[PDB]
């Protein structure tokens, strides 16, 4: 797809898609979830 | 003189006191390191599953560390040993994918091709026992022009140039769990 | 100083005399020996110049008696001999912290126990500087209240573990939660400790401020503020929950009503504070 | 009866459990997973695996990417970065994500690489806010 014709790797899609996943969660699970880069 | 050997006996009890300080703090790191561990091994395993089954066997060296043959280094202590990368300010936090995916995507977009390679790190074996060995690393060329990638279905070149992306990402990961732990 | 070595050598024995006298007529005296080590030097020149055969330090073979006898005349008596008491608080300076030394010794041996004040705990400006894992007391929780004995068993204890883990923890951040409850803990209970100079502050007011110390009421707060808690807080239950201080006046000890009534008197205090 | 492996840097799921059937959404499509499926490997798309234990229990799990390799075995090992179970979803955040994701496409104008990350963005605002409402 555009992905990989835009000169991006799919680890970078990945990054991108995950950085999108771990803000879907409001009460408590946010902060256990995330560790930091 | 009993002034001296008082002080002598006074720097030692300073330095066993650093150095129970300092087993203290690693044995804190080397338990949250096992309970990571105890998650990340099975993720590996799943990983090295594909190449267990297609069996590819037969260059690149991917050094596991902290702070012809192309070797690119993960942290500063190759650095200070001996360069295509080195990761400085490493070490004081715990490992994550995402620094694996930063290594992944510094290798693979290096444009050096490359057919086989292997990722020397100290995998752990027990508490007081850590073996350095690697894990064998295959390209997308490497993997397309196997024998038994031929019964694998639904292969174009994106799902495999996908596939060795990610396979690459999750193999250093593993490695930097087991080397933490092993460290 | 300028007073003769015999008059050293004698004014223990005359401020003794002095206190026993209230001591056998059924009163009360505390008598301090500010202090002892210039006396022993005293009794040392004295024993010199009188061609007696010295020992260690070239003191006398009886130094150990002169103190013994001393010390031995403050007691607590009986209810038929009148119940009077006589306390003495001898006072010993060390030269670079050797305790080892003769008159030390010996001075420890005698006593009930001992207040260590420490040099690296005066220069750092821990005042007052008492060494905490030195000094001991042989009386213990017997010469206690029963509210001071409560609370105090649990902060000692409390100290003891975070002198524990401490040690091991200067500046160690990847550590358990329980030892950095801890360390939080003693850094609390170590600043509250602090007290400033010709300001006693009497025990129902040290018990209700160590009893807010060991509770866990203090982990919210500054350990730069603890002392204007001190000058805050203990104001606030002389001026709104004077009948809570009444009852625990009646009662002796702290009862699990009065621990909810404190628990509510500290958490609208910190909620103003 | 179908080896299922489901581990993540996270947590693990399941480590060689029997399953029924698993419904992977893939770069190929959506496809589904039973005992002697196909040899194939897959690439993981945002979307919602669906997994079906012995006794007949359905679990869900959203999956951000990863990879799918379903071996001769009969053998599945689908390693996502960040699989979470459907039911630890927001759909609130997922609607203000999908939003955001299409204020920064419409912001991106000539930026090709932040066109690339908004339309990621816009395809996991979508996945999330079917998996919620699902």
């Amino acid at each position: 797809s555009g992905r990989r014709g835009r000169h991006v790797d799919f680890g970078a899609s990945v990054d991108f898609e995950v950085h999108m996943m771990r803000r879907a969660l409001k009460p408590e699970l946010r902060n256990e979830a995330i560790k930091r880069e | 003189t009993l002034k001296a050997v008082s002080i002598r006996l006074k720097s030692v009890k300073n330095i066993q006191k650093i150095t129970q300080s300092m087993k203290m703090v690693s044995a804190a790191k080397y338990t949250k390191a096992e309970r990571e561990l105890r998650v990340a091994k099975p993720y590996g395993q799943g990983a090295m599953k594909f190449y267990e089954k297609t069996e590819l066997k037969g260059q690149l060296i991917i050094a596991i560390s902290s702070d012809d043959t192309m070797v690119i280094c993960v942290g500063d202590k190759i650095r200070n040993i001996l360069l295509a990368m080195v990761c400085n300010d490493f070490g004081r936090r715990p490992p994550v994918f995402e620094d694996a995916t930063k290594v992944a995507r510094a290798v693979l977009e290096s444009g050096m091709e490359f057919t086989n390679g292997k990722i020397v790190y100290n995998a752990f074996r027990s508490v007081v026992s850590f073996r350095t060995t690697d894990i064998p690393v295959f390209s997308k060329n490497a993997i397309e022009s196997a024998d038994s990638i031929a019964a694998y279905d639904s292969l174009d070149s994106d799902v495999i140039q996908s596939y060795v992306e990610y396979s690459l990402a999750s193999l250093i990961y593993y490695t930097m769990k087991e080397n933490a732990t092993s460290e | 100083a300028s007073d003769a070595a015999p008059l050293q050598y004698l004014a223990p024995y005359s401020g003794c005399a002095m206190g026993e006298f209230f001591r056998d007529n059924g009163k009360h005296a505390l008598i301090i020996y500010d202090d002892l080590s210039k006396q022993a030097v005293a009794y040392r020149q004295m024993s010199l110049l009188l061609r007696r055969p010295p020992g260690r330090e070239a003191y006398p073979g009886d130094v150990f008696y002169l103190h013994s006898r001393l010390l031995e005349r403050a007691a607590k008596m009986s209810e038929s001999n009148g119940g009077g008491s006589l306390t003495a608080l001898p006072v010993i300076e060390t030269q670079a912290g050797d305790v080892s030394a003769y008159i030390p010794t010996n001075v420890i041996s005698i006593t009930d126990g001992q207040i260590f004040l420490e040099t690296e705990l005066f220069y750092k400006g821990i005042r007052p500087a008492i060494n905490v894992g030195l000094s001991v007391s042989r009386v213990g929780s017997a010469a206690q209240t029963r509210a001071m004995k409560q609370v105090a068993g649990s902060m000692k204890l409390e100290l003891a573990q975070y002198r524990e883990v401490a040690a091991f923890a200067q500046f160690g951040s990847d550590l358990d939660a329980s030892t950095q409850q801890l360390l939080s803990r003693g850094v609390r209970l170590t600043e509250l400790l602090k007290q400033g100079q010709y300001v006693p502050m009497a025990i129902e007011d040290q018990v209700a401020i160590i009893y807010c110390g060991v509770r866990g009421h203090l982990d919210k707060v500054e350990p730069s503020k603890i002392t204007k808690f001190e000058k805050e807080f203990s104001q606030h239950i002389k001026t709104s929950h004077r009948d809570i201080l009444d009852t625990i006046a009646k009662e002796g000890q702290i009862s699990p009503d009065t621990d909810a009534k404190l628990k509510k008197v500290v958490t609208d205090f910190l909620s103003t504070f | 009866q179908m080896a299922f492996t489901f581990a993540a840097p996270s947590q693990v799921f399941y480590n060689n459990a029997n399953i029924r059937q698993v419904d992977v959404p893939s770069f190929s499509g959506s496809f589904g997973i039973l005992p002697a499926h196909v040899a194939t490997l897959a690439v993981l798309k945002p979307g919602v695996v669906t997994v079906y234990q012995e006794d007949g229990s359905t679990k869900k799990y959203f999956v951000s990417s990863g990879t799918v390799t379903v071996n001769d075995d009969s053998s599945v090992q689908v390693l996502a970065e960040e699989a979470v179970p459907v039911e630890n979803l927001d759909l609130q955040a997922a609607r203000d994500i999908l939003s955001k994701a299409q204020s920064d496409v419409t912001s991106a104008g000539a930026d090709m690489l932040k066109l690339a990350e908004g339309q990621i963005a816009v395809e996991v605002g979508e996945a999330l806010v079917k998996a919620a409402e699902g």
